[PDB]
């Protein structure tokens, strides 16, 4: 029976605005109460509007204490909330919640949203070379380092797909405005360098493609 | 007003039992803050475990079940099966407001454990001819999925420029995390001794270079 599918989301810059939508699904969304909740990089869970049945009545916490507006059209059967005055702290994913009697129990999908002032920037990449020849045995590990680059996503492909043998590729982090991220590989010993190891970061808002070789 | 604290991990084998808390600044936990347990599983799904305190929503299983402990907000889980580990959070009803806790990670021994297996890696030549250097501590399958990590310079305990990343579930529900401590180029060709040293489970893994 329930599907509440939030969207609207994508990437503004400080001081913008933005009206995210919710909308409902075998469910006679009239008749419940409603929230927004937002999950935030850090990943805590932070509440943003709350809005009554007959949308009588709304609450907010005091961050967004007059900067979100929240508001439902039960003739299309969706939740409406208005971010307004953006700031980067707002950047997270949003999500919709109906209250059933009080048990948040059906959530969205849920919709990111950026607040960055950044600019496409294409990473660098780096090799991440093994060092000293300390060979611990049959394995060995080497990586790349994709550093600053906005917005996300980047893909890290090595050796252009033919290498999927237990690859990784982490969470990325946000150094001072630009995502920075790793890929690591497992290629045998005696495969490397005797045989090559390419890393391939490609960079699809700047559409960039870079080919860094792992040498000793 | 506002500070809802939770334990931050727990762990447990499948078939037995375990309680989380949900304990409030304010004081006590009563019925008119309507405790609610949401479940984060696996990439971002959301789900009402349970509702006002004590009711389990529907398709929730038997074994999650809603109490008032000791003035606080707990949830039990019975026979806990390895479909649960995941993140449970807790949100208590404060008359207009909704206040979250930080969530606890939940483990439920699914496969035996493991440990990391840190790999460190040094600034190659071309970052340090742009006078910045990035060492990359790598750390990857473990199980369960907590980790502490910490960096030394010479010896002595970085208390900056060093940042890791949250554990992350590998495909074979094992998790992966990475560390970064980044300097200048300058310190780089300065210190003698990195170390990235991996607590996971009272055994700390050490890797370092020179
Ligand atoms: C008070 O009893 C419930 O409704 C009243 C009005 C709430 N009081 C306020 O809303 C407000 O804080 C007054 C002062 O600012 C209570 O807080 C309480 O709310 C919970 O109980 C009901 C079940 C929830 N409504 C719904 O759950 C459903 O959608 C039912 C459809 O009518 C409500 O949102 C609270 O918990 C979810």
């Amino acid at each position: 029976e329930v599907q509440l599918e939030e969207s609207g989301g994508g990437l503004v810059t400080p001081g913008g605005s933005l009206r995210l939508s919710c909308a409902a699904s075998g469910y006679v969304f009239s008749t419940y109460d409603m929230s927004w909740v937002r999950q935030t990089p850090e990943k805590r869970l932070e509440w943003v509007a709350f809005i009554s049945s007959g949308g009588g009545r709304t609450s907010y916490p005091d961050t967004v204490k007059g900067r979100f507006t929240i508001s439902r059209d039960d003739a299309k059967n969706t939740l409406y909330l208005q971010m307004s005055s953006l700031q980067s702290e707002d950047t997270a994913m949003y999500y919709c919640t109906r209250h059933f009697y009080a048990v948040l129990d059906y959530w969205g999908r849920g919709t990111t949203l950026t607040v960055s002032s950044a600019k496409t920037t294409p990473p660098s990449v780096y090799p991440l070379a093994p060092g000293s020849a300390a060979q611990t045995n049959s394995m060995v590990t080497l990586g790349c380092l994709v550093k600053g680059y906005f917005p996300e996503p980047v893909t890290v492909t090595w050796n252009s797909g033919s290498l999927s043998s237990g690859v990784h590729t982490f969470p990325a982090v946000l150094q001072s405005d630009l995502y920075t991220l790793s890929s690591s590989v497992t290629v045998p010993s005696s495969t490397w360098p005797s045989e090559t190891v390419t890393c391939n970061v490609a960079h699809p808002a700047s559409s960039t493609k870079v080919d860094k070789k792992i040498v000793p | 007003q506002a500070v809802v604290t939770q334990e931050s991990a727990l762990t447990t084998s499948p078939g037995e039992t375990v309680t989380l808390t949900c304990r409030s600044s304010t004081g006590t936990v009563t019925t008119s803050n309507y405790a609610n347990w949401v479940q984060e599983k696996p990439d971002h799904l959301f789900t009402g475990l349970i509702g006002a305190t004590n009711n389990r929503a529907a398709g929730v299983p038997v074994r999650f079940s809603g109490s008032l402990i000791g003035g606080k907000a707990a949830l039990t889980i019975t026979g806990a099966q390895t479909e649960d580990e995941a993140i449970y959070f807790c949100a208590l009803w404060y008359s207009g407001h909704w206040v979250f806790g930080g969530g606890t990670k939940l483990t439920v021994l699914g496969q035996p454990k493991s440990s990391p297996s840190v790999t460190l890696f040094p600034p190659s030549s071309e970052e340090l001819e742009t006078n910045k250097a990035t060492l990359v501590c790598t750390i990857t399958d473990f199980y369960p999925g907590v980790v502490t990590v910490d960096w030394k310079v010479d010896g002595t305990p970085v208390t900056q420029g060093m940042e890791t990343t949250q554990p992350s579930k590998q495909s074979n529900n094992k998790y992966m995390a990475s560390s970064y401590l980044t300097l200048t180029a300058r310190a780089w060709e300065r210190h003698s001794s990195y170390s990235c040293q991996v607590t996971h489970e009272g055994h700390t893994v050490e890797k370092s270079l020179s």
